[PDB]
């Protein structure tokens, strides 16, 4: 009857590496999971007897057949296989010689030692274990298990490279029943896969020293090309964060030759050549990356992939999708000035993910990055540095007729703090105004910079009383984005005051704007140049002796770049005289 | 230079392209 | 449909993504979005639906979460809920859709997907900010959200034309727990010069069985008793 078992394991075996070789989409699933239906019925028919000694080695061959085509299917481990290696582990136990998996296999390596012929198996099961503690950033008492493999007397020996080393596999894996991988080709994806996981980490935490050593040590032996790519990556990222800048482009380009997506190391290169200055070649690069993201097998086996963590935003490898990037772009394209191409750029973000109802969801910048109307100002801001100012009403339309609804009704202006207004609103009408300016039209610019200070005065908006739907976490509600909006309004409704000639009224706003943010100073220096053309004396140096008395946390881009916009060059010039 | 396998082969690719013998290019870069 | 006894057997030829471990799942135009068991994370995934008369395939999974609030007889369920002007599902009115989903969902017109599971949380994803990959990981803290705690679970989720006066542009929302914790809600745009949220948590009878929507706020439901009706109209 083992014969037959094992004639049924060794079948199965033979199916699941058909499907890993040759097939399409389906039909390789298909054959797999009817494989692992199989390895399921023959484990439940073995654990069905109370087992023999030479039942074992065979049923230990099916547990690792089928836990590995668990774990390779799912793309992903999980607690099952753990119970499922306890279960074996129990078994290996009640049939010669309880409490947990650490003492069990403790245990279970003592009654190893009394040499059972099925080591080879046993050191399989303890390459998958691993695996799953690997998987599950269970790395302490994966060195205590490899520990008691090994001499105990390396227990100093915390680092899991060396250890993992030293463990051996046991046999070249005789005659036995079929395994779909053996113990070896395990140790290999264990190697790579720890230095690759301790490389990273180390990247991150500030020591791309340590981690070069780990790092070349995945390259070194069985590393995936898609694998060399991201290590490789990590290795510009090290050299660039060290200050070393040319073998980290050595690694780049190396990365880009043998990657088919190397989306990641572009980012890589942006961020070389902007720690160096090099803004065209910057820009350059992130262009090229842009076409690049428009263009996009599992093995039943144990790859390096299923073991490696998605990653997090810290890393070198997080690359957004077209949508997230060319947003960088036109930041990037932004802050410089190149108003002209940002136009352009932040045009076509806008194009994509609007127009999306056809092709491919196309998404918006994630929300550690900004929320959807923050970016239609960031538009309008380069739309007004550009001189479009007939698109940047198109724009500031195209908003408040979507969002009609979320505004308030503003009766409270009627009625004549408690009504809720969110900043994205109250700006929408201080850019409509600036539009208007470069148009030259007095008086609905101070009518929209009147309106935008109505809905930042009879409303507020720090209203999470009721969290009502999705919201802006950061860009819409910092009080520094609060002051910096009014400082702002006051100067750009001030500056009209002085152009209808009505001093006394601009000198009104610009006194109320330092009253509102004292560390803002286009604000001191409008309100001086207003002072010293009138009446200079007590006033002026009053102020003066406060600015040297007063000597950016995170205001939002959109609003920055307008700042950034409307100041004058020749400012600290008038605060020296 | 003024930063090791790697730094042959930068040196293979400049040689690749002026059609210059690695060795004088090696020289010539170590001396200067 | 018209596929050339009276019974036929599938061909596991028609077989697409078995995935296996998919309890739950939804339609929108040419987009698919399943909601997918595992261990304790249940996830949502949503995958690309061919537009072209094809061999009807999958495509590249575009989008994958993990309902992380979510930690397991009653399945869970998902609804479809589209904005104004842009289907299987539910068109909202600007007014609500503005109010439930905020200014994102509104301005990129984006339909969004509504969970209810069997702890009662009733949770929504905005489908355009879910694209992801390998490197794109979908943060789900951020990325999906949790309207209202029934406290039993959820059987059934809709939609009303409350105020009659194919594509209705409804003006309600409407959950229901097992034992009957109805949940409906609607605008209110009053008493702060301000749209505000107008929430109901009924109590019917029973167990609630299972319930349909029909023409004028009229939500057709079932007890282990009878076949019964609730007007919001
Ligand atoms: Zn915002």
């Amino acid at each position: 009857c083992l014969d037959l078992w094992r004639e049924k394991n060794d079948r199965l075996v033979r199916q699941a590496k058909v499907a890993q070789n040759s097939g399409l989409t389906l039909r390789r699933q298909q054959l797999a999971q009817d494989a692992l239906e199989g390895l399921r019925g023959l484990l439940h028919s073995l654990q069905g007897l109370p087992a023999a000694v030479p039942v074992l080695p065979l049923e230990l061959t099916v547990t690792c057949n089928f836990i590995i085509l668990r774990a390779s299917l799912a793309q992903g481990f999980t607690e099952d296989q753990a119970q499922d290696i306890q279960r074996s582990l129990e078994r290996v136990l009640e049939t010669q010689e309880e409490q947990g998996l650490r003492e069990l296999w403790d245990s279970v390596l003592r009654a190893s030692c009394l040499l059972p012929e099925l080591l080879s198996a046993l050191h399989r099961l303890v390459g998958l274990q691993a695996a799953l503690w690997l998987s599950a950033d269970r790395l302490g008492d994966l060195a205590l298990l490899l520990e008691t493999l090994n001499g105990s007397q390396s227990g100093a020996s915390k680092d899991l490279l060396l250890l993992l080393k030293t463990w051996s596999p046991p046999a070249e894996e005789l005659d036995a029943p079929l395994t779909l991988q053996d113990a070896q080709g395990l140790k290999d994806v264990l190697l790579t896969a720890f230095a690759y996981r301790q490389g990273l980490q180390e990247l991150i935490t500030g020591n791309p020293d340590k981690a070069l050593s780990s790092l070349h040590e995945a390259a070194s032996g069985l590393c995936p090309r898609p694998v060399l790519v991201q290590v490789y990556t990590a290795l510009g990222s090290c050299h660039r964060k060290m200050g070393n800048p040319q073998r980290a482009l050595l690694y780049l380009v190396a990365a880009l030759k043998e990657g088919s997506a190397w989306g990641p190391p572009l980012l890589e290169a942006s961020r070389l050549y902007q720690q160096l200055g090099d803004t065209t070649a910057e820009l350059e690069s992130l262009e090229l990356l842009v076409e690049a993201l428009n263009v996009p097998a599992p093995q039943f086996l144990i790859e390096v992939e299923l073991l490696l963590p998605p990653p997090d935003l810290a890393s070198p490898l997080h690359c957004g999708t077209q949508s997230q990037t060319k947003h960088i772009l036109a930041s990037r394209c932004l802050q410089t000035g190149r108003a002209g191409d940002a136009a352009e750029h932040y045009l076509d973000l806008l194009a994509l993910l609007l127009d999306s109802s056809e092709p491919r969801f196309s998404p918006p910048p994630s929300p550690p990055g900004p929320c959807m109307p923050e970016v239609f100002l960031e538009a309008a801001v380069a739309l007004i540095q550009a001189g479009r100012a007939q698109d940047a009403l198109t724009l500031c339309e195209e908003l408040l007729s979507r969002t009609s609804s979320l505004l308030p009704k503003m009766s409270r202006l009627w009625e004549d703090e408690l009504p809720y207004c969110p900043l994205w609103v109250s700006a929408t009408h201080l850019l409509q105004g600036q539009a208007w300016v470069q148009l030259g039209a007095q008086k609905v610019a101070i009518s929209e910079f009147s309106r935008c200070l109505e809905l930042l005065f009879r409303a507020t908006p720090e209203e999470k009383e009721q969290g009502a739907a999705f919201n802006c976490e950061q860009g819409c509600k910092s009080d520094a984005a609060l002051q910096q909006l009014r400082a702002a309004a006051l100067i750009s409704r001030g500056l009209e005051w002085v152009a209808s000639g009505q001093d006394t009224k601009a000198l009104q706003d610009f006194l109320l704007s330092v009253q509102m943010c004292p560390g803002n100073r286009d604000t001191y220096f409008h309100l001086l140049q207003t002072l010293k053309r009138l009446d200079r004396r007590d006033e002026a140096t009053a102020l003066w002796w406060r600015l040297e008395a007063q000597t950016l946390w995170s205001l939002p881009l959109y609003l920055e770049s307008y700042l950034s916009w409307i100041r004058p060059s020749d400012r600290d010039a008038f605060l020296e005289e | 230079l003024l930063e090791s396998s790697f730094i042959g082969s930068a040196l293979q690719d400049q040689a690749s392209r002026l059609g210059v013998p690695v060795g004088i290019l090696s020289a010539g870069m170590v001396a200067s | 449909l018209d596929h050339p006894s009276p019974v036929i057997p599938v061909d596991p030829d028609a077989c697409i993504l078995p995935d296996a471990a998919l309890c739950a799942f939804t339609l929108l135009d040419s987009v698919l979005v399943t909601l997918v068991q595992g261990p304790a994370r249940w996830k949502m995934q949503l995958f690309e639906q061919p537009c072209p008369g094809e061999d009807p395939r999958p495509g590249g999974q575009i989008g994958e979460v993990e309902l992380s609030s979510y930690t397991p007889h009653f399945l869970p369920v998902l609804c479809s809920v589209s904005p104004s002007g842009s289907s299987g599902g539910f068109t909202l009115e600007d007014a609500l859709f503005g109010l439930l989903f905020g200014a994102d969902a509104t301005l990129l017109q984006s339909p969004v997907v509504l969970c209810g599971l069997p702890d009662g949380q009733l949770c929504c994803v905005i489908l355009k900010a879910l694209v992801t990959s390998r490197s794109a990981p979908g943060d789900p803290n951020a990325l999906v959200k949790i309207l209202h705690h029934l406290e039993e679970p959820v059987i059934f989720i809709g939609a009303l034309k409350t105020e009659p006066q194919e594509d209705v542009h409804c003006d309600c929302l409407v959950a229901f727990g097992h034992h009957g914790r109805m949940l409906a809600i609607k605008a209110s745009w009053d008493e702060s010069g301000k749209l505000v949220p107008e929430l109901r948590e009924y109590c019917l009878p029973g167990p609630v069985l299972c319930a349909a929507c029909g023409g004028g706020g009229r939500v057709y439901h079932s007890t282990p008793s009878d076949l019964c009706v609730v007007d919001l109209s």
